[PDB]
């Protein structure tokens, strides 16, 4: 279980995020991130949790338990995509569906890019199509 | 084991607006690890090039370089009357870090023959123990000439002080001087001292003599 | 980014921030950027490299130090920091100490400056080496400018620099350096 | 601002006996002078360029580097504070006679080499045991255009300066450069005149060596 555990759902400080604003995700989401080694969303938030426990402790040397932090299959599949000119995950920016009424919000994804451009919206529409279902579902499993 | 930067052409003639090329060969390999550089007078170097075929800012684009290993070469393409200096190269790639003896570039003309003049010891000299008989050999070209002393007959080289100028500013033009110093008991021994230059504008000798 | 799906359920985002990452990492952790097509930078400690690609031998191994093992970098400087991010790059990049050419740095008896240099050649007896070479630096720069052009010659160079201040800082480079290392 | 090296000898002249000491000085301004190496070279009477010396900068701890024939003899230094390189020759011997030249090197297509961008104007160093000595000056006349001379022989050091009637005649003057022979300098001057000129009108060389304050003047009289 060489995989680091996220224990706050999750906030993410205003230092974190380009929008400068803390941002709360619930624990349904975030709950999928514990021994998940395909999310790239996971493996940022793992990143970022490890080095503010760091900093909160206070120094080791740098990427020593790198692999319970980022899944390095994933890693790999992402710069193989690069290199074979596909739709890659730049580990950056990722998106999710959020039910605004209840809150209730899928795990982010990763959104893509090809050509250094992040892929438009239609072009992996099927995605946050499938998600939505899924989160309707989680939602009516609750109810 | 320094590494020699060999221009064996010392001297280059050039006329303005044409297009010279100036030869430096390296003892080792040193890659294009090589700067020029431009002297005159014995004054502050200019750099030139470097990594054997950069262009220095602020050069004309008169100058170009190239090679590599050990053979590199500086071009000056239409040359200019300010060009006419002395050009060496530069090896940086090991310490001790070596340079060229340089290649003077000079100026074409005509060829003309040198006006020789003899003059013999002076009575204040001789009164003094000594004897010297002096040649000029003035406004020639090209610089190449050769100059014998002859005693009697007999030519002499223990002795001899030789003392060459420069291309002349004005008339482009090459003089030199030849002092024979003698002590005044090994003059007065002989009678006849001559001063004999040969010059490419003479098949025979130029030929300059003091009796007595 | 947001938009509607549905009436009540939105498309959202989340963007991470690299100063904030980087910034408030309290390791001392490398930092690989891609300043533009010719200029690349690594950091890591107190060393900190320039790597550029051009067809100069600014070092030549008649007069500079040939590196087989990594021990021999001891006589390329005397900053501890420097042969260890030297150590570390060509590791990361895939040089094999034991089968690949030997490379060269010069002695830090001379003053001219820190600098070590390989043949990334892609030409002749020296082109697997030169691809090996070019897949790992694909692996440690994410989108390489890959500037050595087939058949022709081309030696990598990395000397001491200040970081870049408007170097993008891709942390994606940071772990692939810290994983293949 | 413009990019100046001026060079200077710190204590007394360039002219100094062997196994004397001597200090080369070397200031400059345009330029951050903290950032860059400097280096000495010379180039010696009749003999090519020489590098001599070079120190860094401070962020590598001033580290200096000498060709073999200096190593404990000369010792290069340098003050950031008023921009500054310095050389320092003890044990001179005769050999160490040349031009010496203070220079800068920077970065080349990128990459620091030792390419020299900047000089200095050249400091001449003259190492000798001979003492001052005044010329001996002798006419030269001969036993359209007539040409005479004046021998300048036996003096030390250099210069000397040599005129024709006080300049006038300088349009046919040939001044030779002077030749080292038993630790003395010897020259030779050559003037041509009209043969309406000479004899019937006074030709005189004057030579002036200022280190003796010797002025002599010989009229060319006939023989
Ligand atoms: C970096 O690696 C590259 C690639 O490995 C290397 O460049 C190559 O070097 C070899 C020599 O080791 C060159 O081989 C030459 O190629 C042709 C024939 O293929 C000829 O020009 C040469 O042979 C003749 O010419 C020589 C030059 O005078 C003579 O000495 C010789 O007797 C022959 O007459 C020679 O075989 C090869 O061309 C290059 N390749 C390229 C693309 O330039 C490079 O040297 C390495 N650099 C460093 C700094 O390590
Ligand atoms: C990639 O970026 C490098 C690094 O420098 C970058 O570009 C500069 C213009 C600035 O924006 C820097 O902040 C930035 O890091 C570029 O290399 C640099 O090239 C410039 C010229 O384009 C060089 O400056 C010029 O250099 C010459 C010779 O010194 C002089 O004529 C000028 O006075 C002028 O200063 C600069 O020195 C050089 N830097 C280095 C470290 O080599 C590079 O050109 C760029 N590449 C591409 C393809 O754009
Ligand atoms: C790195 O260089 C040192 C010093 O070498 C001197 O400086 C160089 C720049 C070059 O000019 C050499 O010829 C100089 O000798 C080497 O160590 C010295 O090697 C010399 C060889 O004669 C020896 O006499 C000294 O004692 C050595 N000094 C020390 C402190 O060991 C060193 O070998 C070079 N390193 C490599 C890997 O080649
Ligand atoms: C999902 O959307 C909801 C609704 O906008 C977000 O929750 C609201 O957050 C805003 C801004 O902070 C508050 O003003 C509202 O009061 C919140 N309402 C509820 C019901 O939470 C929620 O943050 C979004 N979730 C994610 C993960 O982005
Ligand atoms: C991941 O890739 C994206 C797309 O190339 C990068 O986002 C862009 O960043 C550049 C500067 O590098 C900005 O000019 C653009 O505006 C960004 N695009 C947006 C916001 O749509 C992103 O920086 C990459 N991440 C990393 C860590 O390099």
């Amino acid at each position: 279980f060489f995989s680091w555990s996220l224990t706050d759902g999750y906030c993410l400080e205003e230092w974190m995020l380009v929008a400068a604003k803390m941002k709360c995700f619930g624990n349904t989401a975030v709950a999928k991130c514990n021994l998940n080694h395909d999310s790239e969303f996971c493996d940022m938030l793992r990143l970022f949790d490890y080095n503010k426990n760091a900093i909160k402790t206070l120094v080791n040397l740098c990427g020593q338990t790198i692999n319970a932090l980022i899944s390095d299959n994933l890693l790999m599949k992402n710069k193989i995509r690069e290199l074979m000119s596909v739709p890659y995950c730049n580990y950056t920016k990722f998106w999710y569906v959020n039910h605004t009424l209840s809150g209730q919000h899928s795990l982010p994804r990763c959104w893509l890019i090809k050509n250094n451009s992040y892929l438009n919206i239609s072009d992996f529409r099927n995605d946050w199509i499938l998600e939505s279902d899924f989160l309707i579902s989680e939602m009516l499993s609750k109810e | 084991g320094s590494v020699v930067m060999t221009q064996s052409q010392k001297f280059m003639s050039t006329s303005v607006g044409d297009r010279v090329s100036i030869t430096c060969k390296a003892s080792q390999i040193v890659g294009t690890s090589v700067a020029w550089y431009q002297q005159k007078a014995g004054q502050s170097p200019k750099l030139l090039i470097y990594w054997a075929s950069t262009r220095h800012t602020g050069v004309p684009d008169r100058f170009t370089a190239g090679g590599s290993g050990t053979d590199f070469t500086l071009t000056i393409t239409n040359v200019q009357s300010e060009d006419l200096a002395d050009y060496f190269c530069q090896q940086y790639a090991t310490y001790p870090l070596t340079f060229g003896s340089g290649t003077k570039l000079e100026l074409k003309r005509t060829d003309a023959a040198p006006t020789v003049s003899i003059f013999p010891p002076s009575s204040e000299q001789l009164t003094s123990g000594g004897a010297s008989v002096v040649c000029f050999l003035n406004n020639f070209y090209p610089k190449d000439i050769n100059v014998k002393w002859k005693i009697d007959g007999s030519e002499r080289q223990n002795g001899v002080l030789n003392s060459w100028t420069d291309q002349d500013s004005k008339d482009s033009t090459y003089s030199m001087s030849s002092t024979l110093t003698l002590t005044k008991d090994e003059y007065e021994r002989h009678n006849s001292y001559t001063c004999e230059a040969t010059h490419k504008t003479s098949t025979s000798p130029i030929v300059k003599s003091f009796n007595r | 980014e947001a938009f509607k799906i549905g009436l009540h359920t939105e498309f959202q985002t989340v963007s991470f921030s690299m100063v904030g990452l980087f910034s408030n990492n309290p390791h001392d952790c490398p930092l690989l950027c891609t300043l533009n097509k010719s200029h690349l930078y690594i950091k890591g400690g107190n060393a900190s490299f320039q790597i550029s690609f051009d067809d100069i031998a600014v070092l030549l191994p008649q007069y500079d130090v040939i590196i087989q093992h990594p021990a021999d970098m001891s006589w390329c400087s005397k900053s501890d920091d420097q042969i260890w991010l030297s150590q570390w790059f060509m590791n990361a990049v895939g040089h094999d100490w034991h089968l690949d050419p030997p490379f060269l740095c010069r002695n830090r008896t001379k003053t001219e400056g820190f600098i070590f240099q390989v043949n990334t050649s892609k030409t002749g007896v020296n082109e697997n080496y030169a691809k090996k070479f070019k897949t790992g630096m694909h692996h440690l720069y994410r989108e390489y400018p890959d500037s050595c052009l087939n058949g022709k010659l081309c030696l990598m160079k990395a000397q001491p620099t200040s970081w870049p201040l408007q170097c993008p800082l891709d942390h994606v480079n940071t772990l692939h350096f810290l994983t293949r290392g | 601002g413009q990019i100046q090296l001026v060079q200077s000898v710190e204590t007394g002249g360039g002219l100094v006996r062997p196994g004397n000491s001597l200090k080369l000085s070397c200031v400059t301004s345009g330029f951050t002078f903290s950032n860059y190496q400097m280096h000495w070279l010379r180039q010696p009477p009749g003999k090519r360029l020489e590098w001599i010396a070079v120190i860094t900068v401070k962020s590598d701890n001033y580290g200096a580097n000498y060709v073999e024939s200096v190593k404990g003899r000369f010792a290069i230094s340098r003050d950031d504070s008023k921009s500054s390189v310095y050389l320092e020759m003890n044990r001179l011997r005769e050999e160490d006679t040349a031009t010496y030249f203070c220079s800068r090197s920077g970065i080349y297509d990128g990459y620091y080499a030792y390419a020299m961008d900047y000089w200095g104007q050249g400091t001449s160093v003259t190492v000798s045991s001979a003492t001052t000595k005044g010329p001996s000056v002798y006419p030269l006349a001969p036993g359209s255009m007539v040409t005479l001379g004046c021998l300048v022989k036996g003096y030390f050091p250099e210069p000397v300066t040599v005129t024709w009637n006080s300049g006038s005649l300088s349009s046919g003057v040939h001044t030779f450069p002077a030749v080292l022979q038993s630790d003395l300098y010897t020259l030779s001057s050559s003037v041509t005149v009209p043969s309406s000129t000479w004899p019937s009108q006074t030709v005189t060389c004057n030579v002036a060596h200022p280190a003796s304050s010797t002025k002599v003047d010989k009229k060319i009289v006939p023989r």
